[PDB]
């Protein structure tokens, strides 16, 4: 029983960090996107 | 040699009339108009009107305020003679103006007392004054766990659907009691800011305080997501204008912008057409600016100036309840606390959606009545040690008598901090709901209805022991003798009182 | 003779000037605007030579009502403030101003904003511990007397109100003078902070120089440089020793971000001026102690979107003698004032500094903190009861530490209502030695939870 | 199959199996541990970490990186050894014994050394 209480826990726990570490990894791919065009147009505005 | 003179005089030489060469996505070009000012506001023919950013020596770049597809190469451009400024006067209250002050109600033009700048300094440091006064929201759990007082600048910040519309269109209502006095220095005047809403959004907001009679002293400035970015840069400035105004004429005013990342969505749109090298994402440097320009007109002037006082409820829509955002950040650096509504609360019923932990009030507390202070005084821990102690005993085997108190206490008194919407409560009745739940007398009624037997007590309370709430809004203080008369009245009732579950709550 | 206005964008005013009068950097020119309300004086700083006589200037004030043409007339100086022992009690701006008395300091001597940072050679580095009383800092972040130190942090983690306790419990009991530069800080919080050093007399021993975020640009980043000049005379010339406040220095660089962007200056990594790191030591390397005369400065350093590797809290790391980074993880566990002991450091953790027993306490916590870092992934998912038995034990004096470095601030009592308390450093070494030995892993966690000292800890122990 | 032979693609391609099924069961034995797998992947763990270190090989041009000299493996040996160690025979052996040996007999020399 605690076993299974545990491991339900567990997967609560991983379901959890699995949302945060895609809302993560969401954040740092709209900031990798971002970042890239800042550096485009600022060699496109440059030239 | 002579050349210097000669044209040394062409310069001293200088209704006069520019013309638009170029024009596109709201930004306007417009040679001419060589004695135009900065951020001056100028009419094109079609009665747009635009704010001259730049004035570069030839031609003047101007951001298009309204409809910029009726703007082409040509066309004659002319002084308006003011900075970019607003109407303002008591005119304005009742009232749906468009961020230029221009109605749109389709009631008649607004009879406006003078002109405002909207790029007035806040005021300094020596202009203030301790914010010493409460706001009452009308919503048990800011009231009670973060006050919000005169002068205050609180955020609101959460997700799409969150509640947080709700909890300013519920602050603008519970302050018809105050009007009804009408006394300046308890009347609290209202300037709902809509920024990049929905239309149907911004009517539903006028219909609510209409039905509450909070319109005969609201303004709404509109900027509805079909707007230009022009007029969602500037609703929060001509809001934040009427409300200065108000300001320093002695009244308090109450201005809600809903919602302030709108406002930096179309400053960024308008930074990016103007072709600003952007930074983190995507949005300029003055970003921060932009908001921090417009919060911190929202002070409590000192009795110098009148004693004047405004508000801000500015509302930020976290994406994903991620508060460490740029935006967010920003705002939170900006106000003196924030009301973060939690999606995950207002979703299981939690309503609003306070987060308890989170949530704070820096400036609160010297502006919160005595009474609530001594009520609510323990609330705020106590329901954030309940949370952390519900997340606890979910998975744990067993539960120890004081865990379980613990457990039951929060409950009843979340259960409680619970209330529904366009349903603000008199500060008085506040203070006996929250002395329902911190003092114990809710232990004894099931959780399912403890929103009915408090909603039921205080009817009870208004129907036939009125002294209590005329004491506590009198002397602002729950003294003895009252809180004596007050357990005996909820001893009283809870013997009449009908539970759902058929047990007695006595 | 003077010169005309030629373009305008926003708070940066191109000028024209005769091809014989065109004024020196950083010089000050003053333009009319004559419009209404918005009438005034116009301050502009010059930051560039544009060539054709032309020169690019900084509003003090914002332009707004200023009009093409307008004369400006260069004062051949730039901006100065006023200096001497008068300036300590009162309330000023970027351009020396004082805002209770508006008149005042129109006669005293003024200084330059704009100075070359002590030569080398006047340098000697400081190791001397400043003892606030905090716990935390004590041990793990020692301050040092006449160094460099920065509070770090995100919105919202407590980097004022430490400004404000250390100014409780070093500026209160200060022998020398006292400097605070707001550089885009609430207003209300410059008046809070005025108010209160009223109310506890300190007043008169300090000076504060605001400039707050309502403000432009320009006099959002040329603040620190008055309020740094007026410490900088308090420190050469009186013989004093000046503690300097900053509340916050990111405002300054951001402020420099947004003139760069309007000085048409190519945007750097993520948007900040290219001369970021020029213009942060700029302003840094005057905050330092020479030999003989000590500055003590203490500088809130905002790090945007929790991020610390963003490049202004980056640049600003390499200037301090002392580090104490605020930490939303730890804020969000209510352990005020929410210090990460892992990320904040000082140069004086030393054994040959701080002594031995200092040095190894700080050690071995540091040492019991990394771990239960390095294990809380694993009990994010499955929580302590996974672990080995000695990791277990290190858990938990883990935890009992971390809620230990925390401390019942003598600025928390307007939060808390709780008053505070302060620890000698002797007491939270002793305190520290034998939470990492295990003599209090057998008392509740909550036992150590803002109490500030071991006569608390035993007291709240029982009350629980 | 068509070029290397039929045993060396079947040799080469049962180690990469074996690797990925270890890459994929690293994350849960950093944190269940090694004790709640399957005794079927934990057969496969113990092979994998041994693969990977066979996978190591001391070569001449790096003398200066480990002191010991070089090794050459003919491609037989290399296909015998893998076709050993991903079907068992070397289970038995501890897995520091296949780091940096280049070879069966290495291996065995490793192995007594230990
Ligand atoms: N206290 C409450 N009790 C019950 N329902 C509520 C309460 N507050 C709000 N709601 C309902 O929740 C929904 C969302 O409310 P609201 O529009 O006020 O949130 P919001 O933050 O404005 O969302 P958005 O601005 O993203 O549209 C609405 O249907 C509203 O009627
Ligand atoms: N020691 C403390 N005890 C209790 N509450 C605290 C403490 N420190 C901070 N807080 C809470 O956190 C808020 C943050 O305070 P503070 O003004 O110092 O924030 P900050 O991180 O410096 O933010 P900003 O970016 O606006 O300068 C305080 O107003 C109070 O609400
Ligand atoms: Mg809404
Ligand atoms: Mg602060």
């Amino acid at each position: 029983a605690s076993r299974r209480r545990a491991m339900k826990s567990a997967t609560d726990n991983a379901d959890d960090l699995i949302k945060a570490l895609t809302l993560a990894a969401n954040r740092e791919r709209q900031a990798q996107i971002t970042q890239e065009i800042s550096e485009i147009v600022g060699g496109a505005n440059a030239l | 040699a002579d050349i210097e003179g000669a044209i040394e005089d062409y310069v001293s030489s200088f209704e006069e009339i520019g013309t638009v060469i170029d024009a596109g996505d709201g930004i306007a070009h417009v040679e001419g108009l060589p004695s135009v000012m900065t951020q001056e506001l100028l009419e094109f023919p079609g009665g747009v009107l635009g704010v001259a950013l730049n004035l570069d020596e030839h031609s003047v770049g101007a951001v298009i305020l309204g409809e910029f597809e009726k703007i082409e190469e040509g066309q004659q451009v002319k002084r308006t003679g003011e900075v970019l400024s607003v109407p303002v006067g008591d005119a304005f209250l009742g009232r749906v103006v468009n961020p230029l002050g221009q109605p749109i109600d389709g009631q008649g033009d607004i009879a406006a007392e003078t002109r405002r700048a909207l790029e007035l300094q806040a005021p300094s440091v020596v202009q203030r004054q301790s914010v010493s006064e409460p706001l009452q929201t009308g919503i048990k759990a800011i009231d009670a766990m973060t006050p919000i007082g005169r002068g205050q600048r609180q955020l609101i910040i959460g997700d799409r659907k969150t509640g947080k519309t709700a909890v300013c269109v519920d602050t603008i209502l519970n302050q018809r009691e105050a009007w009804l006095t009408g006394d300046p220095k308890q009347q609290v005047r209202c300037v709902y800011v809509a920024i990049g809403q929905k239309g149907t959004t911004i009517a539903s907001v006028k219909r609510a305080l209409e039905e509450g009679g909070a319109m005969e002293y609201t303004t709404i400035v509109a900027a509805p997501a079909s707007d230009a970015a022009g007029f969602k840069w500037l609703a929060p400035y001509t809001g934040s204008a009427i409300g200065q105004h108000w300001m320093y004429n002695g009244k308090h005013v109450l201005i809600v912008f809903d919602d302030l990342s709108k406002q930096a969505d179309a400053y960024r749109a308008i930074s990016l057409l103007l072709r600003r090298p952007p930074g983190r994402e995507a949005f300029p440097g003055d970003v921060f600016y932009l908001h921090s320009r417009l919060l911190e007109r929202c002070a409590k002037l000192s009795d110098e100036l009148g004693g004047g006082s405004m508000t801000g409820l500015p509302i930020i829509e976290t994406k994903a309840n991620d508060i460490s955002a740029f935006i967010p950040t920003n705002v939170i650096s900006i106000t003196d606390g924030q009301c973060f509504l939690e999606s995950d609360l207002f979703n299981q019923g939690v309503r609003p959606a306070i987060n308890v932990g989170v949530s704070v009030s820096r400036v609160g507390g010297a502006a919160q009545i005595k009474a609530m202070k001594e009520v609510a005084g323990s609330l705020r821990l106590d329901l954030s040690q309940y949370r952390e102690l519900e997340a606890f005993a979910a998975f744990a085997s067993d539960l120890d008598a004081a865990s379980k108190a613990q457990l039951d206490r929060g409950a009843r008194l979340v259960e409680l901090l619970k209330q529904p919407q366009y349903s603000p409560l008199a500060v008085e009745e506040q203070v006996v709901a929250i002395f329902l739940g911190t003092q114990g007398h809710l232990d004894s009624v099931p959780v399912e209805d403890v929103q009915r037997f408090e909603s039921e007590l205080l009817e009870h309370v208004k129907a036939s022991h009125s002294d209590i709430f005329d004491g506590i809004r009198e002397t602002k203080k729950l003294s003895e003798e009252a809180e004596e008369k007050l357990v005996s009245v909820i001893n009283e009732f809870k013997k009449g009182f009908q539970a759902s579950d058929g047990s007695s709550v006595v | 003779t003077a010169g005309r206005v030629v373009r305008i964008t926003g708070p940066v005013v191109d000028v024209e000037f005769p091809r014989g009068s065109v004024p020196e950097l950083f010089n000050a020119l003053h333009a009319e605007i004559t419009f209404g309300a918005l009438a005034k004086t116009l301050t502009l700083e010059v930051a560039q030579h544009l060539g054709d006589s032309l020169v690019r200037c900084i509003s003090m004030q914002p332009t707004d009502g200023l009009v093409r043409g307008v004369e400006v007339t260069d004062t051949g100086a730039s901006i100065s403030v006023p200096v001497g022992d008068g300036v300590k009690g009162h309330v000023f701006n970027a351009l020396g101003d004082c805002l209770d008395d508006p008149g005042y300091g129109k006669d005293f001597e003024h200084w330059s904003i704009h100075r070359k940072p002590p030569a080398f050679s006047d340098l000697e580095p400081r190791t001397e511990m400043l003892e606030t009383g905090l716990k935390v800092v004590d041990l793990l972040t020692p301050y040092v007397r006449g160094g460099k130190i920065a509070l770090f942090g995100g919105a919202g983690v407590g980097k004022t109100v430490l400004i404000q306790e250390m100014i409780n419990r070093i500026a209160r009991n200060f022998g020398g003078t006292s400097v605070f530069a707001g550089v885009g800080e609430r207003t209300r919080e410059g008046n809070d902070l005025w108010v209160e050093l009223a109310d506890a007399n300190v007043l008169k021993d300090t000076a504060l120089v605001f400039g707050q975020m309502d403000e432009p640009p320009g006099t959002r980043m040329r603040v620190a440089l008055s309020a740094l000049t007026m410490a900088e005379f308090f420190r050469d010339e009186q013989g004093q020793d000046v503690l300097l406040f900053i509340d916050n220095i990111f405002r300054f660089t951001q402020a420099g971000s947004e003139v760069s962007t309007l000085l048409g200056r190519m945007p750097s990594a993520v948007g900040y001026q290219p001369t970021l790191a020029d213009e942060m030591g700029e302003l840094q390397e005057r905050i330092t102690s020479t030999r003989g005369r000590s500055i003590t400065s203490m500088q809130a350093v905002y790090v945007p979107a929790d991020d610390y590797t963003d490049p202004a809290p980056a640049t600003t790391f390499a200037h301090l003698d002392a580090t104490t980074e605020l930490s939303r993880a730890v804020f969000s566990k209510g352990i005020f004032p929410a210090v990460d002991p892992l990320a904040s450091s000082s140069t004086i953790l030393d054994p040959a500094i701080v002594g031995d027993e200092h040095y190894r306490v700080a050690q071995e916590v540091i040492r019991i903190l990394q771990r239960y870092k390095d294990l809380q992934d694993i009990i994010a998912i499955l929580g302590i009861d996974e672990l080995s038995e000695e990791d277990k034990q290190l858990v938990n004096r883990a935890r009992r530490i971390e809620r230990f470095l925390s401390q019942n601030m003598m600025a928390a009592e307007q939060f808390t209502g709780q008053p505070g308390s302060t620890v000698p450093l002797k007491e939270t070494i002793e305190a520290f030695d034998k939470l990492t030995k295990g003599e209090f892993d057998h008392l509740p966690e909550q036992a150590f939870f803002l109490i500030g000292g071991l006569d608390d800890l035993a007291k709240k122990a029982e009350s629980l």
